RNA sequence: AAACUCCAGUUGACACAAAAUAGACUACGAAAGUGGCUUUAACAUAUCUGAACACACAAUAGCUAAGACCCAAACUGGGAUUAGAUACCCCACUAUGCUUAGCCCUAAACCUCAACAGUUAAAUCAACAAAACUGCUCGCCAGAACACUACGAGCCACAGCUUAAAACUCAAAG
């Protein structure tokens, strides 16, 4: 569906606490989120803890 | 007015069940309930392990009792029951044959909220 | 809204409090 | 308008029909107006029973040939 | 932009003409620097649409009543 | 806990592949809310603080499903101009 | 047959044998995946203690055990521990969201022992004791 | 009605003399309050 | 006047309500098989009525019923009981896709 | 690091503490506040407004006894950081948070938007914010700062609260 805003802000006619309290007005923008690139990780650790532990015993 | 209680005994066998159940009807009788019924839910294994009276309960026979007492009756026979140490677990609820559903009239899905911020260019 | 008024009175305040320990 | 109503309850009973509507055609009928025309025009008679009435125009109808499909 | 063809070759036909394009500031209301001091204006705008494709007045609707300039619209 | 043990939160691994049934064991503890309220669980968070972050990821929701309704309202329109030119 | 995800039902009868053990019957591996460390025991059905590894019992020392390779060498010394004993099948059941939870596994599986089932069982207060208070980072 | 329809319940109600007969022919029923429910709104009653 | 203008109706093609599945039918703590239902089988948390599809009575209903049901030695906290994980599914969660 | 090592890990038994999910619900209450289960009792007024000479309430924190002790924790002590660190980080532990019986009467007690009755018509309309208004009544305000201050008075409050100025100063404050 989409969750109600029927007497959610603190309104004039609302006679009830307001429930939201939005930082920003709750209307659609024209422009939508920026692709946030992925935060890399260290790789090819199993691999590596193989090798190291061959070394240690060899 | 109107009660059930949701009885959970021991798991025992049928003179001892028998015995403890006519403990039960007795002490609501005492207490001025007219007992209007008893029902076998039968004995299930508990959703969990139930521990009363210093022992670690693991199946339990369940009933239910039907019945009518003064609302003073309530707080007397959940006391009683406490001391019962062949029940496992007992509760007293008004009973839910009493309530009458109201009719509905159906889901009415919500329009998006209007008017909720000035109509001035921002 | 800033809360210049409102630092005003919370030194006003703190002072006094102190004052009043010292005295 | 008050042939909605009879409309509505055709569409509940029979809902459309295979029939295509031809909303290009200035002068194009329905089998959903047909069945309305009918209904109509046994009213004009003097009935003032939908239920009797609604027995009779189904059949009546179908005396022209038509396909309808009362369960669905 | 379904009937800018249409319009243009309509406008043609007829001896008159169209704007069925991108409707660049200023063509009404400084003419006189977009054409040349001694442009001659419409005397008549005719929107078939009155609607931008931002489903806004076109601004020479506006702008025809800044001039002084009368207007017929669907 | 009192209840029966290898019941909860209990996936089987199918042909030792444990990759995928621990990824689908995240997914109903994702789904069901309790990575989260971990998370949140491991330092107190104050009432005032709950209730301003329940109040900002409600507004969230609304904006990002009503967003997310325009957009895909909205994909259809995407395909290619028809009056290329004009 | 459908694979079911859901475990075998211990009161109902089941075809699922894994050594011809029933799934009651299997060894478990206890993973307590901490912030700063991650610790496995391995115990027999009846909770005998079979195996036990941390990364601190494998020479890792302060924040070098909230790592992932710390917690795998603890995976690959408990199995190398519960393979001893006569553990193959494994059931798994991990507690908490540190850095260890899949590394350990991993080591599980690399150090020979097969994973029939995976348990989740870290500890949500319902509602319980009030948390240590926020950090002013 | 509603005293009509109570004056007919109270014919079976469980008092001291039919207590003992009541508690064995209750240890001999199995009433069942359990029934799943469909998606179009259908109760479905366990067979037994 | 005329009587081809547009009568002052109500509106004849207007739909049937929608009533929610448990429109009508006693919830009951005793009947651990529907309260079931609409708990997640893993966790046994109780679902949201964006998932269960009910209305605003039939999940507090369901709520207080699965509250009440659980603290009475009826209906387990921890998981939904193994004995109805072949219910029919009324929910609308999927966790394998 | 210090700390712990009568410690950790499975398992069993075990609260006078706190109440996942539901809750994408928006209900109750005068406000404060209220979201585990059960039961009992119970949510004023058949016009409205109205007590800063009155009554009854009022989060958190405090105070007076008497208990409870899982956790969290001002203060304090150690570890660390730093030029210092009376902080921010770590560990430990107390008042305190809980119960009971009395006090204390304060909050950005703010949704900073009074109650009641109405209107979206006009000219909406400084800006921003949560669109502009009418009738009616009460309560409040009249440059800044001195000042949640001093005096006086009352109060179970004695480092308290409520009421609350002036002189000097400024040409701004907002
Ligand atoms: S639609 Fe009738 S009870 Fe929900």
């Amino acid at each position: 569906a989409t969750p109600s805003l029927r007497g959610r802000l603190a309104r004039f006619g609302n006679p009830r606490k307001p429930v939201l309290k939005p930082n920003k007005p709750l209307i659609l923008a024209n422009r939508v989120g920026e692709r946030r690139r992925e935060k890399g990780e260290a790789t090819c650790i199993t691999e590596m803890s193989v090798m190291m532990a061959c070394w240690k015993q060899n | 007015p109107r009660y059930e209680l949701a009885l959970i005994l021991k798991a025992m066998q049928r003179p001892e069940t028998a015995a403890t159940l006519k403990r039960t009807i007795e002490a609501l009788m005492d207490r001025g309930a007219i007992v209007r019924d008893l029902e076998n839910l039968g004995e299930r294994a508990l959703p969990y392990r139930i521990s009363a009276h210093s022992q670690q309960h693991n199946r339990g026979g369940y009933f239910l009792v039907d019945f009518y007492a003064p609302t003073a009756a309530v707080e007397s026979m959940v006391e009683h029951l406490s001391r019962d140490i062949d029940v496992i677990r007992g509760n007293i609820v008004k009973h839910p044959l009493t309530q009458e559903l109201k009719e509905c009239e159906g889901i009415v899905p919500v329009p998006l909220a209007e008017k909720l911020y000035s109509t001035k260019k921002r | 809204k800033n809360v210049l008024k409102i630092r005003r009175r919370k030194m006003n305040h703190h002072k006094y409090r102190k004052l009043v320990k010292k005295t | 308008y008050h042939e909605d109503r009879i409309r509505a309850k055709f569409y509940s009973v029979y809902g459309s029909g295979q029939r295509a509507f031809d909303l290009f055609n200035p002068n194009f009928k329905s089998t959903c107006q047909r069945f309305v025309e009918k209904y109509t025009e046994l009213q004009k008679l003097g009935e003032t029973d939908e239920e009797k009435l609604f027995v009779e125009t189904g059949k009546a109808l179908l005396a022209e040939g038509v396909i309808l499909r009362r369960v669905g | 932009r379904q009937f800018s063809y249409l319009i243009e070759n309509m406008a043609r036909d007829c001896g008159e003409y169209a704007h069925t394009r991108y409707f660049r500031g200023g063509m009404l209301t400084n003419a006189r620097l977009l054409f040349g001091p001694t442009v001659r204006l419409p005397d008549l705008i005719i929107f078939l649409h009155t609607l931008n494709n931002i489903f806004e007045p076109h601004v020479a609707v506006r702008d025809a009543a800044k001039m002084n300039i009368p207007t017929v619209g669907i | 806990a009192k209840h029966l043990k290898f019941i909860a939160r209990t996936v089987m691994v199918q042909e030792g592949n444990v990759e995928s049934a621990y990824r689908t064991l995240n997914r109903i503890l994702t789904m069901d809310g309790l990575i989260e309220d971990i998370k949140h669980r491991r330092y107190y968070e104050k009432p005032c603080r709950r209730r301003q972050r329940e109040s900002y990821e409600r507004c969230r929701r609304i904006y990002n499903m009503e967003m997310a309704r325009k957009i895909n309202f909205l994909m259809r329109k995407n395909r290619a101009d028809p009056w290329q030119g004009c | 047959t459908k694979f079911s995800i859901y475990p075998p039902i211990p009161g109902e009868e089941s075809s699922l044998r894994w050594a011809g053990k029933k799934f009651e019957e299997i060894p478990i591996a206890h993973i307590k995946a901490s912030h700063n460390n991650t610790q496995i025991q391995v115990v027999s059905a009846s909770n005998e203690p079979l195996a036990f590894a941390s990364c601190g019992t494998e020479g890792f020392r302060n924040a070098k055990k909230g790592t992932g390779i710390a917690a795998q060498t603890a995976g690959i010394a408990a199995a190398a521990r519960a393979k001893q004993k006569g553990v193959i099948h494994i059931r798994v059941v991990v507690k908490g969201l540190g850095p260890g939870r899949l590394s350990a596994m991993h080591g599980l599986i690399m150090g020979g022992l097969e994973v029939i089932s995976i348990t989740d069982n870290t500890p949500i207060p319902h509602x319980g004791c009030r948390p240590r208070k926020a950090r002013k980072l | 009605r509603e005293v009509l329809q109570l004056q007919e319940e109270v014919k079976n109600f469980i008092t001291r003399e039919n207590l003992e007969a009541r508690v064995e022919a209750a240890l001999d029923s199995r009433k069942n309050y359990n029934w799943a429910i469909t998606r179009e709104g259908l109760v479905v009653r366990p067979q037994r | 006047s005329n009587e081809d203008l547009p009568i002052s109706m109500e509106n004849p093609y207007k739909e049937p309500l929608k009533k929610c599945i448990l429109c009508g039918k006693h919830v009951d703590y005793k009947n651990v098989q529907l309260l079931s239902q609409f708990v997640s089988p893993f966790t046994g948390c109780i679902y949201g009525r964006h998932i269960t599809g009910l209305c605003g009575k039939k999940q507090k209903e369901i709520t207080k019923a699965i509250k009440r049901a659980q603290i009475m030695g009826f209906m387990p906290v921890t998981y939904k009981d193994p004995a109805y994980l072949k219910d029919p599914k009324v929910c609308n969660i999927r966790y394998r896709e």
